[PDB]
């Protein structure tokens, strides 16, 4: 089977810049190469076919070129809406194998996270569990660290984190952190804190509550 | 107006069998080559196989040529994928795709149907409303949330006010721990809005026929 080796695997570009992705085929595939774009939460769309032809309705900023084993795909001026995974495919012989993809991320101005903390819901406490939730929303760049403290002591066991894909509309990231205890352990302590460390501030962002006090 | 819609996905035990369907409309199905592809969690797209209009040519990726069978019904405008002897590496979103006229390029892809290969048990979610305490606000807006815990398999669908509220929403990817998923979502509205305008998280988990509405109610000053 023909191998399509796609590079780079990741791209971080500012809006307005030019990007070029490369696909190298393990043997010649004539001009039988297609390029696809897959935005977050959507199915792939065909952009380029027969190596260098734009598919119907594809805007001018997308082009492809190449023949034989060497192929490139270019966005002349990247737009924020172009955030997506891009991948090549050869259609010369079966199996019609895909490249491994390139994830295109957009550079934007720094943004500090908006942090909110939530004690366990009484509905969950009735069932014997206790999850504390911290949302860290609309920040940039993506690298961020969250620390949980219980009565001042760092807690790592029981923490589950999830991250959104970069937003195509504001180019930010968001994150959710959930600390799950038993109701019994939760009631053994009074102060719960989520601390966010991010390049925008020298100081951590600290959100806290006390079970008994406001 | 071209449309493809896959169905039939869901949980299947390892070694079991599952048939996927792909309903087509808006073009002359009998004149087009059709194909299947899949995207496993964290991986790129993988081409599965193709079938020509008359079903006289059917091709597969070698690793799948003995597990999967592709077929089509031109009279019913439907493409099929017969999965058998499935294993954990067959867990993926499965896509059906049309080939463009006289090209081996996939010019229209369906939304996909999710397949999970696992022996973990189907479990219904618990849905928990999240409201701030002590009057916690970020400036002129408040953030509420919804926590969905303890379910299997994916997917859960979460909306706010039955989808009427979509601005200011972050719904986070489900995370698996010890064969159960956690999912959460936050919604940020202006302080004036809530609680005078009610906000409700709606959670659907077809695998357990769970459909839950949880209104967010204050537990602190507003
Ligand atoms: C996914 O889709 C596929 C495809 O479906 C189509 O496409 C989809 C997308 C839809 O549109 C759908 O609507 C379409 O139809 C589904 O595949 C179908 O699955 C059904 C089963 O659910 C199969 O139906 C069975 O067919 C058997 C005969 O099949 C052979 O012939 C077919 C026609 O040519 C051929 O298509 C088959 O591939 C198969 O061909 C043979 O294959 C073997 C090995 O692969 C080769 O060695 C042969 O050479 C080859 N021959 C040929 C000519 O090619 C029927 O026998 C079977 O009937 C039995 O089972 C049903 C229950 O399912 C019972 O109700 C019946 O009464 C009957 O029961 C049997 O009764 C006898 C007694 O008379 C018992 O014998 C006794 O047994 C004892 C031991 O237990 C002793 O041995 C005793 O001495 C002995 O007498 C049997 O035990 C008993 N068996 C059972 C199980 O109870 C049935 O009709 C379709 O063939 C199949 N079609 C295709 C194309 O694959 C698939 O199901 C679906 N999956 C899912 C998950 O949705
Ligand atoms: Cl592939």
């Amino acid at each position: 089977s023909i191998v399509m080796t796609q590079t780079p695997k990741f791209l971080l570009v500012s809006a307005g810049d030019r990007i070029t992705i490369t696909c190298k085929a393990s043997q010649s595939v004539r001009n039988d190469v297609a390029w696809y774009q897959q935005k977050p939460g959507q199915s792939p769309k065909l952009l380029i076919y027969f190596a260098s032809n734009r598919y119907t309705g594809v805007p001018d900023r997308f082009t492809g070129s190449g023949s034989g084993t060497d192929f490139t795909f270019t966005i002349s001026t990247v737009q924020a809406e172009d955030l997506a995974v891009y991948f090549c495919q050869q259609g010369y012989t079966s199996p019609r194998t895909f490249g491994g993809g390139t994830k295109l991320e957009i550079k934007r101005a720094d943004a500090a996270p908006t942090v909110s903390i939530f004690p366990p819901s009484s509905e969950q406490l009735t069932s014997g569990g206790a999850s504390v939730v911290c949302f860290l929303n609309n920040f940039y760049p993506k690298d961020i660290n969250v620390k949980w403290k219980i009565d001042g002591s760092e807690r790592q066991n029981g923490v589950l984190n999830s991250w959104t894909d970069q937003d195509s509309k504001d180019s930010t990231y968001s994150m959710s952190s959930t600390l799950t205890l038993t109701k019994d352990e939760y009631e053994r302590h009074n102060s719960y804190t989520c601390e966010a460390t991010h390049k925008t501030s020298t100081s951590p962002i600290v959100k806290s509550f006390n079970r008994n006090e406001c | 107006n071209v449309n493809l819609l896959e169905s039939g996905g869901g949980l299947v035990q390892p070694g079991g069998s599952l048939n996927l369907s792909c309903a087509a409309s808006g073009f002359d199905f009998s004149r087009y080559w059709m194909s299947w592809a899949r995207q496993a969690p964290g991986k790129g797209q993988e081409w599965i196989g193709e079938i020509n209009p008359g079903s006289s040519t059917i091709k597969y990726t070698p690793s799948l040529k003995d597990k999967f069978i592709i077929s089509r019904d031109n009279a019913k405008n439907t493409l099929y994928l017969q999965m058998s002897k499935v294993s954990s590496e067959d867990t993926a979103l499965y896509y059906c795709a049309r080939y463009g006229s006289y090209v081996y390029a996939m010019d229209y892809w369906g939304p996909g149907t999710s397949v999970t290969v696992s022996s973990a048990k189907t479990t219904a979610p618990s849905v928990y409303p999240l409201a701030p305490v002590c009057g916690d606000t970020t400036g002129s807006s408040v953030t509420l949330g919804c926590l969905v815990k303890g379910y299997f398999p994916e997917p859960v669908t979460l909306t706010w006010n039955s989808g009427s509220l979509s601005s200011g929403v972050h719904t986070f990817p489900a995370v698996l721990q010890s064969d159960l998923y956690t999912l959460s979502s936050s919604v940020t509205v202006t302080s004036s809005t809530w609680p005078s305008q009610s906000i409700t998280c709606n959670v659907a988990h077809p695998a357990s026929s769970t459909k839950v509405d949880k209104k967010i109610e204050p537990r602190g000053p507003t």
